[PDB]
């Protein structure tokens, strides 16, 4: 993998760590502002940031950005969709995605829904 | 306060979701975007002025500018599956990707 999208990973992941959440969705603007190809790690840290955070708009720019990206098929990408929607509290969503995908069980997204219910 | 590039909800992807039995052909899909468009706006000349892009492979859906108001409308409608801000694939083009429709003309991407 690309040492830049190395270091922008950690540096997410390390805030993240830190509960530094606006910070972690910082550093991603500026990695797609500045060209720096985001991969399946990079949106699985962001998504969780965003459904920590209750970030629901970013987390559909970022919906959008993965569909368009050909990180359609990704199984880290849309467990991490599925923990943003159900998290900021749109269980139909979670539901669309995960019949999406061809493990996780519909249970564990109920769950995390009515969790942060 | 943090938005992605070209995310300025103007911009709007709508991906649908087509039958199996049989799948529709690219022509049909295109058709399908314009059509739901012009249900949306009213016309099809409305339509093809506002379908900026769209894609039948790597994803099947179109971008249009319309405001947030007027993406909520196409929930709920046939084939509808998301509706999402759009924003750029291509920072420095401020490009938002896709093949390219230029009010009836198909560019390929």
């Amino acid at each position: 993998v690309a040492p830049t999208v190395v270091t922008y990973n950690a540096l997410i992941d390390g805030l993240c760590k830190a509960g530094k959440l606006d910070e972690a969705l910082k550093l991603f603007e500026e990695m797609v502002e500045k060209g720096i190809k985001p991969d399946e790690f990079t949106f699985s840290s962001v998504l969780k940031a965003c459904a920590r955070l209750g970030a629901l708009e970013l987390g559909k720019q970022i919906h959008g950005y993965v569909i368009k990206s050909g990180f359609e098929s990704n199984v880290v990408v849309y467990n991490a969709l599925i923990d943003m929607y159900s998290k900021c509290g749109l269980l139909e969503e979670a539901r669309k995605v995960f019949d999406e995908m061809p493990e996780l069980t519909y249970r564990r997204v109920v769950e995390s829904y009515c969790r942060a219910k | 306060t943090i938005m992605l590039p070209g995310s300025d909800y103007n911009h709007w992807l709508i991906v649908m979701e087509f039958p199996k039995d049989p799948a529709p052909s690219r022509d049909q899909m295109i058709d399908t975007y314009l059509n739901t468009l012009a249900t949306v706006l009213g016309s099809m000349e409305e339509a093809k002025k506002n379908m900026y892009a769209f894609s039948t492979t790597t994803y099947t859906g179109f971008q249009c500018t319309i405001d947030e108001e007027t993406s909520e409308k196409f929930k709920g409608l046939p084939g509808v599956l998301w509706v999402l801000p759009d924003s750029y694939i291509d920072v420095k083009n401020k490009d938002y990707g896709g093949d390219k429709y230029i009010n009836g003309e198909i560019i390929p991407s």
